[PDB]
C-alpha cells in the first residue's frame, strides 16, 4: 500500500529519531552534555520550522502568482 | 461550512458543492501515461494526465480507467483522480469540507474501506458518509416510493424502495452497462469495414454511439426495414475526415440492454430484471412499483427506451396495472442531483461519519451504524 | 521621457529593492533568532541527584519527539506544496512558452573589427 | 530599444562630432547625405560582415520612426554605438523575481503604485510624476493600474 | 564557454558558435588531390585542398566527397574535414568547447560510434552530443508538433513528431536527394549535346540546376507548353564563355522528386511518402500533422515546390482536413538554426556525453541514455 508505504515510512523515521535515552549509568558532566545535545537538536528543529514556514508563506505567494497568470490565460 | 458531494461513478466524475442544481465540474475518469519516447526537450511533458487533460491528448497516451464495474481496481490511478478532482476542478482544500461519495449495490466491502481509508489519511476531510447510487436518485425525482433503474456506464442495479424503506431482498444488480455497449458497438462496426482497436479510439467508438444509436421501439420490424429501405444511415465524420455510414448497427447496438445473449451474458434484459425485482417485491406494494418506475443514469438516455421498456413491462404485468415510466430530463446527473438534495438536508447533518470515531473503530466503521 | 532618466531609475529600483530586501530578510533571520531563543528555553541542574536529571532526560526526550514530528510533518508538507508549485509552473509553460526561445547574436563582432574591416589603410584612429 | 538612446545621452557632444566627421569622411561621395538600411548592409557586405536585408529592415525599422529608412542625428549616433552591444545579460533573472515578489509587501500578487511611488522616494532621481507614469505605462502593458509578474518580467527583460 | 554547432551534412558542412542567428562558415565539404604532374619547382602544392580552397582549383583536382548518404565512407577524408573546420574556418582549439554533431535517422550504429570516438580521441572535446537533424529543423520554426521533411543533399527523410514526443515507427527515409538530382541534370543535359563528365564539372551541373530549375505546377501542361512555344528557355554563361540553352530540361530535374521513377527508383514521390508517414500515426493526432507540414533542407529550395507539395497532399488527404506548408525563407540553415537554440537551452545542458562517461563505458556510450 502507498499510503501504507508513507504511513510505514514516517513512522520510521520516527522510530530512527527516537535515540537510546539510557543514561542513568552516566555520570553528572555526561548527562548535561546529552542534555545540552538535545536542547541544540530542539533549537535546530526550531531554526528547521521556521524555514518551513518562510518556505511556506513564500510558496503560497507564489501559487497566488500561479493563479493570477492561470485566469490571465484565459 | 458546505459539503462535497463528490460521486465517482465509472466513465464520468461528477463533483460540486451541496446545494446547486448540476455538478461544478464533470470530467472522463481516465489516466492515461504517454506511450511514445519524447525528444523535445523543455518540453514540459508530465508523466501521466489525467481527467478532461488526457481526452485532448489521446492521441499519444495509453489511456486506462481505474474503475472496471463500480469496484475500483488500481488505487493509485483513483488516488490521482480524487486529488485532481479536489485540487484542480474545485480548488479547494479537504481539510475543511465533508465528502459524500457514491457506491453501487453490492460491491466488495473492501472497496469501500479502502475509499474511506484513503479519505480519512490522505486527504484528511472532516466527515465522509457513503451512500447507495440508487437512493439518490430517488431522491432527486421528489418520489418516496419506487423502483429505480440506474444504469450507468459501469454496472447497471435497479434497487426497489417502498415508502422510504429498502428492500434488500429484491435488488438486481447486472453488469451490463455502457462500456459492454461500447465494446459491442466496436466489434460490429468491423462488419463494414471500419476498424477501432487502439484504446484510443475507443473514445471514439464512444461518441459514435452517444450521438448515432437509438434504441428500436420493435426489433425486428426495424431489421427488417432497415435491410430494405436506405433511411436509417446516418453518416459521421471522424476526428480526421472519411466520414462512415453506419446502418443497422444503429439500433443493434443498445438492443443489447434487452437481449444481453448479443455478447454472450446469459441473464435476462434491463426489461425483464426489473419485473424480476418487482415480483420479488410483497403483493401489496406492488402496485406502487408498477406506477413510479424511474429511470436514471447515462445509459438511459438513448432516444426511445422510454417506450420500449413500458412496452416490454406492459407485456409482461398483469393488464389491469398501470405501468408508468419516470424518466426526467435532467438524467445523467440525476444521482449527483440527489446527492446534493441529501447533503443539504438538515436531518441528515447527523448521520456523517466523524473523523474520531473512524480512530475509535478503524476504517470499519463503515460497514456499522453510521452506514 | 529621456531614455537616459530612465535607465537611471531602473538602476535605481535595483538597487532599491535589493537593499530593502537584503535588510528584510537581515532582519527575519534576527527575528527567527531571538524568538526561536525564547522559544527553547536553556536549563541548569547540573549537580543534582541523578534521578532528576533523568527526568530531565526523559522530558527532553520526548520534547524532541514532538518538535521532531512536527517538523518532519511540516517539511513533507512544504515538499508535497513546492512539488505542486513546480507543477503549475509547468503546466503555465506548456500553456504559454514555446516561443521563449532566446536568440544571441555574434555575427556583431566588436566595433573595432568592424571598423578595421571597413577602412584597413585609413584604419588608423577609427 | 531606447538604450543606445540612454547610453549616447550619457555621453556628450564629442560623439556626436566623431560620428559626423566619421560619416564625413567614411560616406564620402554619397548621395543621401544619411545612412540607409541597404547602405549599411552593403557597407557590412564591403568590410566583410554578411547582414541579410530582412535583418537590414529589422534593423531599419527598430532605429527608424518616422518610415525614412536613414537615421536622424540622435537616431545616426544611437545606431552607430547600436552595432556594438557591450552591456548584456541584463541583470539577474531570480534575484530580480524575488526582489518584485517582496515588492508587493500587501503579497496579494499586485503592485501598489503607492510602493512604487516609496520605491522611487528612494531613488530620489529629478523625476516628475508624468516620468513615473509615463514608466508604468511603458511596463503595464495591460494597463491593470498595477505591475503583473509577467509585465514586470517584460519591462525589466534584460535590464542591466 | 560557448558550444561549437557543427552540422556535417552531405555537400556543405555548416558550423559556427551556439546563440547566433547564421553558421559562420558554410564551405563544401570536398577534399581533391592533385591528379596532373606538376612542374614548378617551390610553388608550395600541397597534397591535399579541401573545403572551399578545392572549389578555385578544381580545373586540376579530383574532387570527392566523403559522406555519400548520410554515413561516411572515407573515415580519413572525414578528419581532415573536421580538422579545417576548427582550426581554419573558426580557429578555436576543440580541447575548450562542447560540439553538437547532426545525423540522419536510420544511420548505420557503427558510424555514429566511430564519429564520437574521433571526437573523443583525435580533437579531445570535452563533451560531444548527436542529434537528429529533424528535431533541430523543428526547433528553429518554433513549433512542438508537426512533421518535418529535410530533403538535404544526401539523403530525404520525413520525421513526425507530436507534442514533443517523436514516433519512431513512423520515419520514412529516402535515399532520394540533391545528389541523384544532379546526376540525373547531368544525365539528361547530353540531350542537347552538352556533356559533363569530370568530377570537377559536376559543381558546374549542380550550379545550373541551382540557377535555372524550378518545379512545375503541373508537370504535363509544362511539357506540352515547352513543346510547343519558347519562352521557358533560359541560357547560361559556363565558366570560359560558349553559353547554353536550357530547354524543357528545367522542370524535369526536380520532377524527380515526385516521380522516382526517372532516376529508376520504385518509391513514391516526396508527396506521398508524407502522406504514408502521416497515415501510419495515430487517428487522433493526423488533423494536427496535416495542418504543420513543415519542410527544411536545402533542396526544397527549388521555386514553386511549396505549392506544387500542397496541391499534391491535398489531391491525397481528406477534402476536409486543412493542409498548411510551412516553407520559411531560410530553410537552407533551418538544422543549425534549430542546433543553434538546442545548444543554448538551459535544460539541455546536462545531457552533453562528458568525457569521464565516455572514458567509462566506451564509444557505445551514445546509443545508451545519452542519445
Ligand atoms: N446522450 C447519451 N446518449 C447515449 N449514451 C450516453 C449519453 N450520455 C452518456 N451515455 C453513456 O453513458 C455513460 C456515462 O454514464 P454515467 O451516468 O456518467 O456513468 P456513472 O454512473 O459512472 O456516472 C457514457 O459512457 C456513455 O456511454
Ligand atoms: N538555391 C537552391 N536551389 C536549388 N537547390 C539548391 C539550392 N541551394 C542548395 N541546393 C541543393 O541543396 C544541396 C545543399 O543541401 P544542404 O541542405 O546543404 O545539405 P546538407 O543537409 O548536407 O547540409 C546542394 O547540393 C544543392 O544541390
Ligand atoms: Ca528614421
Ligand atoms: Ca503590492
Ligand atoms: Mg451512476
Ligand atoms: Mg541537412
Amino acid at each position: 500500500g502507498k499510503r501504507q508505504t508513507e504511513r510505514e515510512k514516517k513512522k520510521k523515521i520516527l522510530a530512527e529519531r527516537r535515540k537510546a535515552l539510557a543514561i542513568d549509568h552516566l555520570n553528572e558532566d555526561q548527562l548535561r552534555e546529552k542534555a545540552k545535545e538535545l536542547w541544540q537538536s530542539i533549537h535546530n528543529l526550531e531554526a528547521e520550522k521556521f524555514d518551513l514556514q518562510e518556505k511556506f508563506k513564500q510558496q503560497k505567494y507564489e501559487i497566488n502568482v500561479l493563479r493570477n497568470r492561470i485566469n490571465d490565460n484565459q | 461550512t458546505t459539503a462535497l458531494v463528490c460521486d465517482n461513478g465509472s466513465g464520468l466524475v461528477k463533483a460540486g458543492f451541496a446545494g446547486d442544481d448540476a455538478p461544478r465540474a464533470v470530467f472522463p475518469s481516465i489516466v492515461g501515461r504517454p506511450r511514445h519516447q519524447g525528444v523535445m526537450v523543455g518540453m514540459g511533458q508530465k508523466d501521466s494526465y489525467v481527467g478532461d487533460e488526457a481526452q485532448s491528448k489521446r492521441g499519444i497516451l495509453t489511456l486506462k480507467y481505474p474503475i472496471e464495474h463500480g469496484i475500483i481496481t488500481n488505487w493509485d490511478d483513483m488516488e490521482k483522480i480524487w486529488h485532481h478532482t479536489f485540487y484542480n476542478e474545485l480548488r479547494v482544500a479537504p481539510e475543511e469540507h465533508p465528502t459524500l461519495l457514491t457506491e453501487a449495490p453490492l460491491n466488495p466491502k473492501a472497496n469501500r474501506e479502502k475509499m474511506t481509508q484513503i479519505m480519512f489519511e490522505t486527504f484528511n476531510v472532516p466527515a465522509m458518509y457513503v451512500a447507495i447510487q440508487a437512493v439518490l436518485s430517488l431522491y432527486a425525482s421528489g418520489r418516496t416510493t419506487g423502483i429505480v433503474l440506474d444504469s450507468g456506464d459501469g454496472v447497471t442495479h435497479n434497487v426497489p424502495i417502498y415508502e422510504g424503506y429498502a428492500l434488500p431482498h429484491a435488488i438486481m444488480r447486472l453488469d451490463l452497462a455502457g462500456r459492454d455497449l461500447t465494446d459491442y458497438l466496436m466489434k460490429i462496426l468491423t462488419e463494414r469495414g471500419y476498424s477501432f482497436v487502439t484504446t484510443a479510439e475507443r473514445e471514439i467508438v464512444r461518441d459514435i454511439k452517444e450521438k448515432l444509436c437509438y434504441v428500436a421501439l420493435d426489433f425486428e420490424n426495424e431489421m427488417a426495414t432497415a435491410a430494405s429501405s436506405s433511411s436509417l444511415e446516418k453518416s459521421y465524420e471522424l476526428p480526421d475526415g472519411q466520414v462512415i455510414t453506419i446502418g443497422n448497427e444503429r439500433f443493434r447496438c443498445p438492443e443489447t440492454l434487452f437481449q444481453p445473449s448479443f455478447i454472450g451474458m446469459e441473464s435476462a434484459g434491463i426489461h425483464e430484471t426489473t419485473y424480476n425485482s418487482i415480483m420479488k417485491c410483497d403483493i401489496d406494494i406492488r402496485k406502487d412499483l408498477y406506477a413510479n418506475n424511474v429511470l436514471s443514469g447515462g445509459t438511459t438516455m438513448y432516444p426511445g427506451i422510454a417506450d420500449r421498456m413500458q412496452k416490454e413491462i406492459t407485456a409482461l404485468a398483469p393488464s389491469t396495472m398501470k405501468i408508468k415510466i419516470i424518466a426526467p430530463p435532467e438524467r445523467k446527473y440525476s444521482v449527483w442531483i440527489g446527492g446534493s438534495i441529501l447533503a443539504s438536508l438538515s436531518t441528515f447533518q447527523q448521520m456523517w461519519i466523524s473523523k474520531q470515531e473512524y480512530d475509535e473503530a478503524g476504517p470499519s466503521i463503515v460497514h456499522r451504524k453510521c452506514f | 521621457i529621456s531614455a537616459s532618466r530612465k535607465l537611471q531609475l531602473k538602476t535605481l529600483m535595483l538597487q532599491i529593492a535589493k537593499q530593502e530586501m537584503e535588510r528584510e530578510a537581515e532582519e527575519r533571520r534576527g527575528e527567527k533568532g531571538r524568538v526561536l531563543r525564547t522559544r527553547c528555553q536553556p536549563l541548569e541542574l547540573d549537580g543534582l541527584g541523578f534521578e532528576e536529571l533523568q527526568d530531565l532526560c526523559r522530558q527532553l526526550h520526548a520534547r524532541v519527539d514532538k518538535v521532531d514530528e512536527e517538523r518532519y510533518d511540516v517539511e513533507a508538507k512544504v515538499t508535497k506544496n513546492i512539488t505542486e508549485i513546480a507543477d503549475l509552473t509547468q503546466k503555465i509553460y506548456d500553456l504559454r512558452g514555446k516561443f521563449k526561445r532566446p536568440t544571441l547574436r555574434r555575427v556583431r563582432i566588436s566595433a573595432d573589427a568592424m571598423m578595421q574591416a571597413l577602412l584597413g589603410t585609413r584604419a588608423k584612429e577609427s | 530599444d531606447d538604450i543606445y538612446k540612454a547610453a549616447v545621452e550619457q555621453l556628450t557632444e564629442e560623439q556626436k562630432n566623431e560620428f559626423k566627421a566619421a560619416f564625413d569622411i567614411f560616406v564620402l561621395g554619397a548621395e543621401d547625405g544619411c545612412i540607409s538600411t541597404k547602405e549599411l548592409g552593403k557597407v557590412m557586405r564591403m568590410l566583410g560582415q554578411n547582414p541579410t536585408p530582412e535583418e537590414l529592415q529589422e534593423m531599419i525599422d527598430e532605429v527608424d520612426e518616422d518610415g525614412s529608412g536613414t537615421v536622424d542625428f540622435d537616431e545616426f549616433l544611437v545606431m552607430m554605438v547600436r552595432c556594438m552591444k557591450d552591456d548584456s545579460k541584463g541583470k539577474s533573472e531570480e534575484e530580480l523575481s524575488d526582489l518584485f515578489r517582496m515588492f508587493d509587501k500587501n503579497a496579494d500578487g499586485y503592485i501598489d503604485l503607492d510602493e512604487l511611488k516609496m520605491m522611487l522616494q528612494a531613488t530620489g532621481e529629478t523625476i516628475t510624476e508624468d516620468d513615473i507614469e509615463e514608466l508604468m505605462k511603458d511596463g503595464d502593458k495591460n494597463n491593470d493600474g498595477r505591475i503583473d509578474y509577467d509585465e514586470f518580467l517584460e519591462f525589466m527583460k534584460g535590464v542591466e
